[PDB]
């Protein structure tokens, strides 16, 4: 039955699958102010994967919501100024505050949006190939956190498809 | 002031927790 | 045949109608959770007026831009905590803050969304018959601090009839 | 940190100078 460990594996193509259709719908949005970030254009997948469906899912029913939040996380951004120097004490940091006061699926998907979130802003701050170490950061908190228990508990990722 | 990673936070949680009501079973 | 009295006089309707379809359309959208505002529904316009069309085209054009400022504004009209007494000044001062590094027809409509957004909020907060309020302040501010004549020197508010039809 | 007021001036602008350029795009 799923565990934990299968969770935090099962998460990286969640991710990686997530950030690509994501990316893919924002592209196309009316008046769209952010630049194209090739590292997503381009981000191979895994043509059949269940997780890639589930990361698909997700990015699709939270465009109306997170889309909400731009201007706002551009201010957040730019006032936090992160670097790969920092990124892992503020995203450490920032996830352990998303979860204080529980955990739901929500704020699972917040996760996700957030890696999301911060591999453009460093992307569009010059530096390429960090794609791999926020889905590591994604990953390793989500397992040592117990949100990868959690989800397993709730009958893994493909429960997410059960959202809307 | 709050600290920016307390903010962003926040608003995570905010962000969320919007999702989570939204997007709830029946 | 433009003058800053008259655009300024043509301002109330272009910011009626503007709220009336803005809020008709933020009703209608699919995603939305969104409250309605009676005061807005309810609004008495003459749709195929020339400033009815004005307001209509400002509130439809580019729609999908004022959605990512939605989550910020929320927090800031927050900490703005405005109220009938203190919102006229704010505005003004917000406004002239808003041009001070130019006049363009985008931050023009910017204001008449900061004019919407503030009575959506303070009629959610409790206090009905504010939007007569701050359609005042929209008007008063473009006849006093030089947007009306902006305007104006370009033919008027029905210059703005096709921005974004290219 | 900032006055709201002044934060939202800001944003009015960024705001509006998008508008700006979606027009003369369109
Ligand atoms: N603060």
């Amino acid at each position: 039955s799923m565990s934990e460990e299968q969770v935090a594996q099962d998460t990286e193509e969640v991710f990686r699958s997530y950030v690509f259709y994501r990316h893919q719908q924002e592209q196309e949005a009316e008046g769209v102010a952010a630049p194209a970030d090739p590292e997503m254009v381009t981000l191979p997948l895994q043509p059949s994967s269940t997780m890639g469906q589930v990361g698909r899912q997700l990015a699709i029913i939270g465009d109306d919501i997170n889309r909400r939040y731009d201007s706002e996380f551009q201010t957040m951004l730019q006032h936090l100024q992160p670097t790969a120097e920092n990124a892992y004490e503020y995203f450490t940091k920032i996830a352990t505050s998303l979860f204080e006061s529980g955990i739901n699926w929500g704020r699972v998907v917040a996760l996700l949006g957030f890696g999301y979130r911060l591999a453009l802003h460093v992307y569009q701050h010059g530096l390429t190939g960090f794609l791999g170490q926020v889905t590591r950061f994604v990953v390793d908190f989500m397992l040592h956190h117990s949100i990868a228990r959690w989800i397993a508990q709730r009958g893994g990722w493909v429960a997410a498809l059960n959202l809307g | 002031d709050m600290r920016p990673e307390i903010w962003i936070a926040q608003e995570l949680r905010r962000x969320g927790d919007e999702f989570n009501a939204y997007y709830a079973r029946r």
